[PDB]
Parts: C-alpha cells; sequence; structure tokens
C-alpha cells in the first residue's frame, strides 16, 4: 500500500 | 456513508479501483494504528493512503489544519482542493465520496 508523504 | 468500519486497506484499494472513478476516497480503520483512521484515495487510476492523526485534542493529517471531527476534517479537505499536497507538490484530491 502506498502511504503519502504530505506538505 | 464515506466512512467505511467494516474493511482492510487491501479491501479499500479493491473497492476504489472498481466502483470509484479519479477523485473516489474513503475512510477506513488503520492497521499500523489500531483505533485511527485512514483515507484511501484514487487518483490516476492508482490509491495512495494517508493517515488521520487523533491527538485526542483535534484530528489532522500529522500537519496542517485542526479539526475537532474527523467529518468535519474531511468536509474542509472536500471544499479546499489545493490544500492536500505531496511532499513533491502533487495536490490529491478527495473529490467523491465513496458511499
Amino acid at each position: 500500500l502506498n502511504y503519502a508523504q504530505l506538505w | 456513508r464515506w466512512f467505511h468500519p467494516n474493511i482492510t486497506g487491501v479491501e479499500a484499494e479493491n473497492l476504489l479501483l472498481t466502483r470509484g472513478v479519479d477523485g473516489s476516497f474513503l475512510a477506513r480503520p488503520s492497521k499500523s494504528n489500531p483505533g485511527d483512521f485512514t483515507l484511501s484515495v484514487r487518483r490516476n487510476g492508482a490509491v495512495t493512503h494517508i493517515k488521520i492523526q487523533n491527538t485526542g485534542d483535534y484530528y489532522d493529517l500529522y500537519g496542517g489544519e485542526k479539526f475537532a471531527t474527523l467529518a468535519e476534517l474531511v468536509q474542509y479537505y472536500m471544499e479546499h482542493h489545493g490544500q492536500l499536497k505531496e511532499k513533491n507538490g502533487d495536490v490529491i484530491e478527495l473529490k467523491y465520496p465513496l458511499n
């Protein structure tokens, strides 16, 4: 599962 | 009913890929943080997952605006399409709740 890295 | 209490990350990808469109999203239980939630969002035919922090004092996306409830966090990002952005700067849009 690809978890986004934000900001 | 974007909130799916019953499903895993894997099942969320399957649902979004077969009954959703680009922009479709849902929220579900976090595997890696028992008791917490995660957004699963479809974009460009693939699914990204975004952890929601619940500190007990507010909800947020481990950063950004703070909310008293999860529904108000969801609402805010459905209304403010430019505010949810990756490390590399591309936008993730919560457009269409997958009910």
